[PDB]
DNA sequence: GCTAAGCGCACCTAATTTCCTGACGGCAATCCT
């Protein structure tokens, strides 16, 4: 379980990581099967008992898209990549935008309700769920660009289209 | 809105010498020259008495001086961030366009008593491109309403939508 | 060597320079309103004067195609001249060439038509046109007022190359500012209809605006730059300097002179020779106030004399001694009633002032410099 | 020891410095609009002046290869010089390098020795060229203005190493702010078509903009830094100080002076000698309002004298004294009427002021410092 | 015992501080844009001020091995200094290390150049670096250091390197609305060409504003940092006052020679720090009468009167000195007669605050 | 004790170029052995 309160350089804390144990379980042991998937995740680092959570996912077993479920298997990478992108800048060891790091949890919690439709990809996909970040992005961009000017509006609009581009592994 | 359209009409009915004494008064206040104050009284006091929605003193003085300087006709649907902003599509986007954009950007950070000079250079850019019409009524009721944030917001994204066509 | 002319000229109530509305041109000097005559107005009045007529070579015209066309043959304007000038970099907006072409009049116009008369093809005759235009350079008013022609590069073919078209100006003219606080005045005019076919109306009613002022004019001529610009014709440069001195005094701006006649000759002219330029406009930071026993011109000349004495005693008294000549009409106004010898010669005639200036420039008599052009 | 020159100069209606749109350069010095001349314009006018001609020798160009070809004579080698410069870290776009090079004019001969040398290769010749360019800091104007030279590292040979190419500036120029409420006027110029034609209109219609203002110019020269950057040439440093004073007083920026011949000399020069740099712009925080019985220049000097007396009484009464010389043309405009003892010396001549300044510096006649020039 | 300095300083058009894009630093205060000068810039300008050469005693460098090697005419020891520093905890030419200059010179020369053991030599170097906290600039600005525990050996222990800062500096915010301005500069080619174009075109950014500056010195913490030598503490306080009054940040000063001096300094002695920036929550607008420094001083005097008539302790009276050059700008123009000791000389002000501090004169304390 | 009509212009042209920097610097602990 990828849960820790310590938001590091390479980690961005969002929410319960139901997305993580999906590629291996839906490939090797259990595969696609009609039923409910109960996940229990006890996050730990040596003797540090971090957090325990559980989740229930509905499932029918409507095939399995390989690369999309693999992309879904690590959402924390794309979330950290979106957090690390600065307002204006090119350096890579910066904290990026820390105000985004407080609105990623709510959008992740809103996404995690329809986790079955996310996983089987009936009408929910990466593009359809990451547009739930839109209103939080607008109202964070209002804070980060608190000017009523043309350039502030254009840079706010560039802040709007920020979304977690998926990655292959 | 009443009180503003008749103000624009009376400004447009002003003759050449009156516009000249307004032109010479540009750049300073109206406490150092008599005929500027007499003209402001003549063009304000009866229209202030007749209507409750008369514009505020300093914005009316600013628009009077700017109309004397530039003399563009009143036409509906020809506000500043449409005309400039359509002008901002024909420039070089990497160097010249950011500079004219910063010239228009400066306008959002002045009070009412130094505002006439950045407006003057913006209207000079307008005059260099043969622009005959300006929404004078629109400019003055959005300038008298300058105390709020939504008015500058709709100003700005009007410039944006004029830019994206 | 720099020849410097400071002129004090009181004008009648008039409107010599005006903006788009018709208000007389005004500046603010010393925090107060001053009447202004612009420098290009004085420059074109000098250029188009009767005394500078003999040295007026040059066109500065955006209708150069018609100037090429003026042969009896009419088969080179609509096709040949327009296309060649378009290829050179001057587009046409309804049969005029947009760019103003400042260039020498006689010989360069004569040479351009032999380019535009048959054979040798396009993109090579355009090169001859560019070569003859960039190499004109030989005219007194071009030498004084400079030159430009920078054509557009988008329409021009890449096979035509341009030389350096920049000619450095040898003349610096300051804007003629008033010596006192300007009083803008409004004449109310009524145009009366001659036929009484209706009630006693008028016709057109309006305002004209005018002012009266005592102007300080400043001119600076670089002798070596003039010599270099005419390619070493020293007699031409001396003739140009003398005719400029005559035309600055005897010719007024050509504004509303039909209704406001202000042909007032200058009643004080100070001509100095120095290697560095100064302008005695800071004398009139304090505007001249008229006291009962005197006149505005006398007080303006007194302030000018005070400032000239202060500048001369406070900036240089050795090495270069700065030779100056003071001209007043029949010595009507002395240059200061205080201690004398501020000007090396109090000349009571303009032609003698021209002769003295040309003598100090190197002994050119006025007679044989007139034969230069 | 630090030399401060504070100049009050009333200029005629002119556009000395303008931005990209032709507007005169304006600033907001305390909430109100003032007319501004940037320090780069004044620095260029001082540097390219007749009074500063002898102390030249600094060239700032992207066409160093053209200078090398001109010095080498009729031996071509322009492409060879361009190859050496490209290997040095100066990438050529079409004919000039991509970055500006500031260097002493006398060392170009040394460069022409390295480029024309056919025995040496490309990397060693580049190293010698870099050594000559980095060491070419013996010009007075380079010592006044400073330098930075950072070559292109990507297009640089690995066997090319640069020494320290940074010299500190010994001159600080402030932006000349107007003492009063500036306001520009729109000159409605027109261009006359000399041919009659049929339109009877015009050739061109446009908007020039001009302004008239009384400017406060500030110059600061670090004496020991100027001596150090000239490696101990005290006569050269005195020559630079004197020619700088003549250039600051007598030379004006050459911006549209053909149309606005504003060659007005300063109406007041306060030359002070002190250890720390101080400035009197705060005198004109309140804009000068002209009264009828006084003058804009007179009131400007009066306000300057008020602030100078206040600063001297509240800031400059220690064991270390501040000596200032006040220059007006023939004592036309004196200092503050309420004190009349503010300046240590009320000099009424520019040459006498320069002589007094040089006598204070170490004792320096104008004649024997005019005989030591770098070119 | 807290010494509080509130200064009002009007500046010429200048760019003292810039961000990544070369723009003057701006901050939102009271809902409007204000020109900002960073506190670190003011601290650096004070530490590198001409009134600090006799008092500067600290170096914050990562090139410590260069400093240790520089005290050796022929004793070439640079790789061994780098190795002992690398084992000390720095990981490389190191991280930034702040301590005294004479201390690093003398002690590092007598410690690391000695031919001796290796780990305990690193422990000795670490003890020397940590214990070298006797410098008044280190005492004012403050310092703590943490070395990398990975590259450090397990046999090297570090003592407490935490130096509590006795100086608090606020960011200088403008009393009026920020006025960002653009300067369009070119760079002319000194050799001619056939085209007449500049060598470079750019846009500098500058702003002229009336800044409010705020400093706070903790006297008990200052004498705890510099130990019992109170003479050096008084010298540090006087040098701070002189440097803050008489030094400007070294931004683009070669192009913008803005060396204006402050028109008003309030030095107050109280046990609780007060920020008077809330006086300028409402932006200062210019009027026909008076100027910006007068309006800002009037607003500041109004707020000072409101604070003294508001937050007031009978057990601890509030007391402060007002500064104006030759009494040019009075504080309480209308009614607020709070400044008891309007002082028209900087040396007199320094003497008065040193006398309130205790039995110290400026000439007596200028010897430590 | 203090008047009142009528009359208030529009056409022409509004420009071109070219240059726009580079390198350097980016921290560590401490939050289960």
């Amino acid at each position: 379980s990828k849960i820790k309160l310590m938001s590091n350089d390479r980690y961005t804390f969002a929410d319960r990581d139901w997305y993580s144990p999906l590629f291996s379980y839906l490939h090797a042991e259990g595969n696609s099967r009609q039923g409910k998937l109960w996940l229990v995740g006890f996050a730990s680092d040596k003797a540090k008992s971090i957090d325990i959570w559980d989740k229930i996912i509905e499932l029918e077993g409507t095939d399995t898209n390989d690369e999309l479920l693999a992309q879904l298997a690590n959402r924390a990478t794309a979330l950290n990549a979106m957090r690390k992108k600065p307002l204006r800048g090119d350096f890579k060891k910066s904290v990026g935008t820390p105000q985004i790091a407080d609105i990623i949890p709510h959008a992740e919690n809103r996404i995690a309700i329809n986790a079955g439709k996310m996983t089987e990809n009936r009408g929910y996909s990466w593009q359809d769920a990451d547009t739930e970040y839109g209103e939080l992005l607008t109202k964070v961009a209002y804070s980060l660009e608190p000017a009523q000017t043309v350039d502030a509006r254009l840079k706010r609009g560039n802040f709007i289209s920020r979304k977690p581009w998926p990655i292959i592994p | 809105n009443r009180g503003t359209v008749d103000f624009i009409a009376s400004l447009e009915n002003l003759k050449e010498g009156d516009l000249g004494i307004l032109r010479k008064l540009r750049g300073a206040r109206l406490d150092e020259k008599l005929p500027g104050f007499d003209l402001f009284s003549a063009l304000w006091w009866p229209l202030r008495q007749k209507n409750q929605r008369a514009p505020k003193r300093e914005v009316a003085w600013l628009i009077a001086k700017l109309f004397a300087e530039f003399r563009f006709e009143q036409r509906e649907g020809a506000t500043l961030p449409i005309l400039m902003g359509g002008i901002c599509r024909k420039l070089e986007p990497k160097k010249e366009l950011p500079r004219v954009l910063a010239r228009f950007d400066q306008l959002a950070s002045l009070d009412i008593m130094q505002m006439e000079e950045p407006l003057s250079v913006i209207m000079g850019i307008l005059r260099k491109h043969q622009q005959v019409c300006l929404d004078w009524v629109g400019l003055t009721d959005v300038l008298s309403f300058w105390e709020q944030e939504p008015v500058k917001r709709e100003w700005s994204d009007s410039f944006i939508k004029a830019y994206k066509i | 060597m720099l020849i410097e002319i400071h002129m004090i000229q009181n004008h009648s109530p008039a409107n010599l320079n005006r903006d788009d509305l018709g208000a007389p041109k005004t500046c603010y000097f010393g925090g107060v309103l001053r009447s202004r005559i612009s420098s290009q107005c004085i420059k074109r009045s000098i250029r188009t004067s009767n005394d500078f007529k003999a040295l007026l070579g040059g066109v500065r015209t955006r209708r150069l195609a018609d100037l090429i066309q003026q042969e009896a043959g009419e088969t080179e304007c609509w096709k040949k001249a327009q296309e060649i000038l378009n290829k050179c970099g001057f587009k046409n907006k309804d049969d005029n060439t947009k760019m103003l072409v400042f260039m020498s009049k006689d010989k360069i116009k004569d040479l351009a038509r032999i380019v535009l008369d048959n054979s040798l093809g396009l993109t090579e005759a355009a090169q001859q046109v560019a070569n003859v235009i960039a190499q004109a350079t030989l005219a007194p008013d071009i030498a004084l007022c400079g030159r430009m022609l920078e054509p557009n590069d988008k329409d021009k073919d890449k096979k035509v190359k341009w030389s350096n078209t920049t000619v450095e100006a040898a003349l610096q003219v300051a804007h003629a500012i008033s010596t006192h606080i300007a009083r803008p005045e409004i004449d109310y005019f009524v145009a009366a209809d001659d036929v009484p076919g209706e009630d006693a109306g008028a016709g057109h009613i309006g305002e004209s605006m005018f002012a009266s002022a005592c102007f300080y004019k400043y001119f600076s001529i670089d002798w070596e730059q003039l010599v270099k610009n005419l390619k070493g014709d020293t007699n031409l440069a001396a003739h140009t300097v003398g005719a400029f001195l005559l035309a600055a005094a005897k010719t007024n701006p050509s504004g509303k002179q039909n209704s406001f006649a202000a042909h007032n000759y200058p009643d004080g002219i100070l001509v100095e020779f120095k290697n560095s330029p100064i302008s005695y406009a800071n004398a009139f930071v304090r505007p001249v106030s008229v006291v009962k026993e005197s006149d505005l011109v006398e007080q303006s000349i007194g302030q000018l004399s005070n400032y000239v004495n202060d500048i001369r005693l406070g900036y240089y008294d050795e090495q270069s001694p700065v030779i100056g000549f003071w001209f007043s009409p029949n010595n009507r106004y002395p240059l200061g009633y205080k201690h004398s010898k501020l000007a090396s010669r109090n000349i009571g005639n303009l032609n003698e002032l021209v002769g003295a200036v040309l003598d100090y420039i190197g002994g050119f008599k006025w007679e044989e410099v007139q034969k230069s052009k």
